[PDB]
């Protein structure tokens, strides 16, 4: 029996830190989230887990986020642990802005955020978030970003990725179809090409999901971010393959 | 000596047919050297607009102050923060510190998304709100403006006659004001379209 | 006071800061360089109060120079001058204000734009084609309202602040005993050791 | 089998294990040799080094406290750093607030008051650390008052002085030759090679001027490091005298 | 008081009064002006009596700590640093020093550094401080040489004290003398500012207006 | 079983969990530092297993503190980026302080005082990382070393590896460094550096990060190409003989 699980204080014999690892096994359990890298723009798509006839879905919003006014994120964990984060997270970027009076990179924000669930990990009494991250922005150090944290407080850059349920599934066809170079209405093309493919329902509901994208070129020398509605949804997603 | 009165400077309002007008002139200076001409007192967050005067420190520090609230503001509610949803902060905001106050005279002036109606308010250094549905002057002319408001001013005006009077309000006290000018600008806010317009003045 | 001078041209800024550091009756030195770098195109200069002048000066490049490695990417002069307007802003309202003036004059890599920042102990900012504080303004401010031009070579700027300077001694009360010149631009920081030489 | 978990808890006679493992500690770092002489004292430690790739001086097992203090320790290392730390400070503060020397007992004192800091829970005052040190010292040293001293400190928080004693994985039969060899009139270089001979001794490998560090402290001139040369020739000087008798 | 020291060849020379004064009576002619910081560093004493004995002397405890941790010997300008923001610590508090730290390391050489609870830390090869300075920045500046022979440095220096100490009011006594070089200090004696006029007057000519 | 706290002995005088820490950074890819007698060299590898991702901003393993020193490791990664924060943090504290910029060794102690500050009370974990600390003190020319362990304690070599595999190529090392004449050579104390890495790279320099660093602040990181121009010349000599 006795097992070296109990608490994130304590190094197995081997070195493993087992409640930082159950807490990586808690988002197995998550709504499948994609994020899509482009030569133009990024995509970020996810697909709402909790059902019911009767629960309120055109309004609200469950797993995308705008923390910057040109960085966004998708979660998949703990719905109140994200919440803890995400505002935080805003307000570091605010701080960014008010003191250098210029917006905030990317990288910077994501390591700010990694490094605070990094230290949920080494004292006492605390326990880790069990959250994942999925971050797409853009600035000018190194244009569109695409980037990825964990509950260990690890975080890297993807050129697509996905996080949640049936991660296996989703990765594997991403891995094969990705044109590296791939445009933007061709990855909100492969991001429900490959949730589909992973979904289990008998079929896929706009009302199930979560889109938005950033673009930006030499029209508004600055980036737009969108954020669409069930509308743009229901009617993208005929335009596809749904009838 | 009076630390709202080192930089100087000037703010004034008004409101007219579904619109209103801020301007403000352009030097900063230390005492009498005067430092610069291209100082602007009128920032917006939005559709809201606020133009500052008194100690230059502090009108920066304000606008970044308010800029970043907004922008935690409309994250949070999913929406912009309205004129009056505004003016109560930059109130309560000015107070915390009533203590060791800001030396400013704030402004914020907008049209509000609902209802459409023009806006226009006025603050002094600890945060004592003051509406008024013709106009909000601030500064070191405070009194010119004041005259000049009291004759020039009439309810209603089209935008393209509010921009005549609110301009020959400031225009006028700026030249009789020693630490006041060195050009100036002026703002007509509608429901939608913003046009900006510098004017010539003396540069004595 | 001391002398501070800063003036930007074509592509690059110039700094002039006398070189005297005076102690009540007497004149410890006749070669103090007012100067220091924050980073390789950010250059700035200061003048103030006896200690809180450099203490300062250091902190801000300490800072700057600490973002740079971590982020190995080199913040903007923009960006710079706006923490310094920072920190100085949070000084004026603390038990005991730095009492130091300054100027930063970097080169913008990025929009391959000269900058140039005066910002006073009050934590007031600006950015300007030229400028300077205290009162080494009122002697020089005509004679640039004057000739300054913003299509100006390094080699005409020179010429220009050589005059301001020479205004500076025939009708200035203080021996400033000289100034130190300092140039920034697209290849970093240089001095022109030959005002001095001269 | 059940009352060795506490730092706080006597066991039914009386007893605190976790003090006694502490110690248990200590003989796992290489040996220590301290021999007091009415001419000096000398302080002689084993290197004992994984690889041949390490840098000898790198591995501080003998380190001065001031310049007429000098020590070698034994146990845990990074535990060592920390006491070397403070009775550096020690020192410096007293002849700061008294313009002489600290005796040496004085500081080996404040040393354990130290140790003595151990303890968790809050039944009154305070000092922050959970357990005790896992080392011992031999603390070498002259003053005006009692001359050339030796001293042990232990975890436990007491300390003895001594005439030579052995500290580390060898001190078991190191301190029996000890018991056997010294005497009130041995002179400096004679201690030299008696640290010397014991180490190679109840050591292990060919004892080389690499894994064997030697040093020694005086009135004339405080405390000095032997340096290679010097302890290389007195382990020649040494290992000869063994052919005849 | 009328402190000074400069840079040269030979390394560093050292000079001091030790005339202390309450209002206008002499409390005391038999000051040590110099604070033998350790074997290596001295610093000079003007402003504060007290000040300045107690934090130097304080210094040089941080030296000691300083060089048992790297096992090396401290460089004058990170000594600097030290006093100087200790002192910036207490500033408003009414401390009250000017000083000279000054030592010769093998690296920077030999090296001056005026120190004052201002917060001032300047960098420098001639520094006098002081009610005389005045007086004392006389004969040095004009006599000045990097050149200079070790005996004549130390003469230079007597004879600048000595400037002061005749006219400046509050300067007098005994000048002490300390030579710095790079494997430490040397006290070069307490030479009676009373018997070394006299020796001046007589063998140098200089001291015309004074009948004797 | 005594292994279940930090602040516990074992009857014979251990702390397993300290003990067990170092069990991860073994876990880590492997690091190597090797230096010459004018310049320091430091290896790495990169675990180029699961790749579908950027490429642009990837870690090196590698990373400056100062102008001067650079530091690389093994172990847990998140609990890694700490240290390299706090260690860049504190030398700019010390030129604030001193005005001198730090030593190599002043840097590794302040370092591995965190390691061991972590080590104290309950309620805390110790640092999953192992590091190499390479550099050159100010206005100095001889070439500096360390490596610090989770457990408080630092050290100086002469070559040292840590992480994975870190038993083999240490082999290599010891009979191959020669402790009375070191490389000579940047380009031979890198081929000496490069070939050591080749017996746990599993081919390939696309699994090799190599940064050297000289006197007066001179660093610079190295390249996929140039790093291969080595894993050809020593490709050669290898069925050479």
């Amino acid at each position: 029996s006795r097992r070296y699980d109990s608490r994130t204080t304590i190094f197995s014999p081997e070195g493993r830190l087992y409640q930082v690892e159950y807490a990586l096994e808690s988002i197995s359990h998550a709504g499948t989230a994609i994020g899509i890298m482009a030569s133009d723009g990024i995509v970020l798509a996810a697909e709402r887990k909790v059902t019911s006839t009767l629960l309120e879905q055109d309004t609200s919003t469950e797993k995308l986020y705008k923390l910057n006014d040109k960085i966004a994120v998708a979660v998949a964990g703990l719905t109140a642990d994200a919440e803890i984060l995400i505002n935080t997270a805003r307000i570091h970027a605010q701080n960014y802005l008010k003191t250098y009076n210029e917006d905030i990179p990317v990288e910077i924000l994501v390591r700010r955020l990694s490094d605070i669930k990094q230290g949920y990990t080494q004292h006492g009494g605390l326990r880790p978030f069990g959250v994942s991250f999925i971050y797409a922005g853009y600035d000018d150090r190194y244009g569109y970003q695409l980037y990825t944290s964990n509950p260990s407080g690890n975080y890297t850059g993807w050129k697509a990725i996905s996080v949640g349920a049936n991660t296996s599934a989703a990765q594997t066809l991403l891995q094969m179809d990705y044109k590296d170079d791939m445009k933007v209405d061709d990855a909100i093309e492969l991001a429900l090409k490959t949730l589909s493919k992973t979904t289990d329902s008998s079929a896929l509901t706009y009302d199930r999901l979560e889109f938005a994208t950033i673009r930006k070129g030499a029209n508004d020398g600055e980036v737009y971010q969108k954020i669409f509605k069930p509308q743009e949804i229901k009617d993208i997603l005929v335009k596809t393959g749904i009838t | 000596s009076d630390p709202s009165s080192i930089n100087g400077g000037i703010v004034v309002a008004m409101t007219g047919k579904d619109c209103v007008a801020i301007a403000c002139d352009l030097r900063l200076g230390s005492q009498s050297l005067g430092v610069s001409n291209k100082f602007e007192k009128i920032f917006h967050y939005g559709h809201v607009f606020l133009g500052i005067t008194g100690l230059a420190t502090d009108v920066t520090t304000l606008n970044e102050m308010f800029r970043y609230k907004t922008n935690l503001y409309k994250l949070k509610e999913e929406r912009a923060i309205e004129p009056e949803t505004f003016t109560q902060l930059v109130s309560s905001s000015l107070y915390e510190r009533r203590f060791g106050p800001y030396f400013v005279g704030p402004v914020v002036a907008g049209i509000n998304s609902k209802s459409g109606k023009p806006f226009i308010a006025g603050f002094d250094l600890i945060g004592c709100i003051d509406e008024a549905k013709d106009f909000i002057v601030s500064g070191t002319a405070s009194d010119q403006l004041f005259g000049m408001c009291e004759s020039l001013y009439e309810p209603n005006l089209e935008p393209e006659d509010l921009f005549e009077t609110i301009s020959q309000a400031l225009l006028n006290a700026a030249d009789r004001d020693a630490l006041s000018g060195w050009g100036a600008v002026v703002y007509i806010i509608k429901k939608d379209e913003v046009v900006k317009r510098y004017l010539k003045m003396r540069q004595d | 006071m001391d002398i501070i001078l800063g003036i930007r041209v074509q592509d690059s800024v110039i700094l002039a800061s006398s070189k005297a550091v005076t102690r009540g009756i007497s004149v410890l030195k006749d070669s103090d360089d007012k100067t220091r770098q924050l980073s390789p195109h950010t250059l700035m200069s200061f003048a103030g109060e006896a200690g809180d002048t450099v203490q300062f000066a250091e902190y801000i490049q300490a800072n700057i120079q600490l973002y740079s490695i971590r982020e190995d990417y080199e913040l903007s002069p923009q960006a710079v001058s706006s923490f310094v307007r920072q920190e100085l802003a949070k000084s004026i309202r603390s038990r005991r204000p730095y009492q130091v003036n300054v100027l930063i004059g970097g080169y913008d890599k990025k929009k391959n734009k000269p900058e140039l920042y005066q910002i006073d102990y009050l934590g007031t900012k600006v950015e300007l084609p030229y400028g300077a504080h205290g009162y080494s303004g009122f002697y020089t401010f005509s004679l640039l309202d004057h000739h300054y031009r913003p299509d100006m070579t390094t080699e005409e700027g020179l010429d220009l602040l050589k005059l301001c300077v020479q205004e500076l001694e025939k009708r200035m009360p203080m021996d400033f005993k000289g100034v130190i010149v300092k140039i920034v631009d697209k290849d970093g920081i240089r001095q022109v050791d030959d005002f001095q030489a001269q | 089998s059940e009352y060795d978990r506490g730092v706080s808890t006597f066991s039914p006679e009386g007893r605190l294990f976790q003090v006694e493992y502490s110690l248990e500690a200590i003989k796992l770092g290489s040996t220590a040799i301290g021999i007091a002489t009415k001419e000096g004292v000398v302080l002689g430690v084993e290197k004992r080094a994984t690889s041949p790739l390490l840098e000898s001086d790198s591995i501080e097992k003998i380190v001065e406290i001031d310049r007429h203090i000098g020590c070698a320790m034994s146990g845990l290392t990074a535990d060592a750093r920390s006491m070397i730390e403070h009775a550096r400070t020690a020192a410096v503060t007293h002849n700061l607030y008294y313009d002489e020397d600290i005796n040496v007992e004085s500081l080996t004192q404040s040393v354990c008051d130290l140790a003595l800091r151990f303890g968790e829970g809050a039944s009154g005052e305070e000092r922050l650390m959970s357990r005790p040190f896992g080392v011992a010292l031999l603390i070498a040293g002259h003053d005006a008052d009692d001359g050339y001293q030796l001293f042990h400190a232990e975890p436990s928080g007491t300390f003895y002085r001594y005439n030579a004693k052995a500290i580390g994985s060898g001190s078991e039969g190191a301190q029996a030759e000890l018991l056997n060899e010294w005497h009130s009139s041995l002179t400096l270089k004679e201690a030299e090679l008696l640290v010397l001979k014991i180490l190679k001794q109840v050591m292990e490998e060919k004892l080389d001027e690499n894994n064997a560090q030697l040093s020694c402290i005086t009135k004339q001139d405080g405390f000095k490091i032997y340096d290679n040369e010097k302890t290389a020739e007195l382990i020649k000087e040494l290992k000869e005298k063994e052919a005849a008798e | 008081t009328t402190t000074l020291a400069f840079r040269f060849q030979g390394g560093i020379i050292v000079a001091v009064d030790s005339r202390a004064t309450a209002g206008n009576w002499v409390a005391s002619q038999t000051v040590k002006r110099v604070i033998e910081i350790n074997p290596f560093l001295l610093g000079t004493m003007a402003g504060g009596a007290a000040d300045c004995q107690f934090w130097e002397t304080w210094l040089g405890s941080q030296c000691r700590l300083h060089e048992l941790r790297e096992k090396e010997r401290i460089s004058v300008a990170a000594a600097s640093k030290i006093l100087s923001n200790l002192v910036y610590q207490y500033k408003g508090a009414g401390l009250s020093m000017g000083t000279m730290i000054c030592g010769y390391t093998r690296k920077e050489g030999p090296t001056i550094y005026y120190v004052d609870s201002d917060g001032t830390r300047l960098k420098g090869d001639i520094f006098c401080v002081g009610s005389g300075q005045t007086f004392a920045y006389g004969v040095l500046d004009s006599n000045y040489k990097w050149d200079l022979s070790v005996e004549d440095a130390l003469y230079l220096g007597k004879r600048s004290i000595l400037a002061a100490a005749h006219r400046d009011a509050y300067s007098g006594g005994s000048v002490n003398l300390y030579h710095v070089t790079e494997d430490g200090w040397i006290y070069h004696g307490n030479h009676d500012v009373g018997e070394l006029f006299w020796k001046v007057k007589e063998e140098e000519g200089s001291f015309n207006n004074v009948i004797g | 079983g005594y292994d279940r706290a930090l602040s516990i002995f074992s009857p014979d005088g251990h702390i397993f969990q300290v003990e067990y820490a170092l069990e991860a950074v073994k876990r880590g890819t492997c690091a190597v530092g090797v230096k010459g007698k004018n310049c320091v060299v430091l290896g790495c590898e990169r675990r180029s297993t699961l790749k579908l991702q950027d490429t642009r901003i990837t870690p090196s393993k590698v990373s400056k503190i100062d102008s001067h020193v650079v530091l690389s490791f093994s172990g847990l990664n998140a609990d890694s980026r700490i240290l390299i924060e706090k260690a860049r943090v504190e030398a700019q504290s010390h030129r604030l302080t001193l005005e001198d910029p730090v030593t190599v060794e002043y840097l590794t102690r302040y370092v591995a005082g965190v390691q061991q500050r972590y080590t104290q009370s309950g309620g805390v974990r110790p640092f999953g990382v192992s590091t190499l600390i390479a550099g050159f003190d100010p206005r100095d020319d001889e070439p500096k070393l360390y490596q610090t362990e989770p457990s408080g304690i630092y050290s100086s070599w002469s070559a040292q590896t840590i992480g994975r595999n870190s038993k083999t190529v240490r082999e290599f090392l010891e009979k191959n460094y020669d402790r009375k004449e070191p490389p000579a050579t940047v380009e031979e104390c890198v081929k000496l550096t490069v070939r050591s890495l080749l017996e746990v790279v599993q081919t390939g320099a696309k699994n090799i990060e190599i940064t050297v660093v000289k006197p007066d602040s001179d660093i610079v990181a190295l390249s996929s190409e140039e790093i291969n121009q080595y894993v050809t010349q020593i490709e050669q000599e290898k069925q050479e003989q």
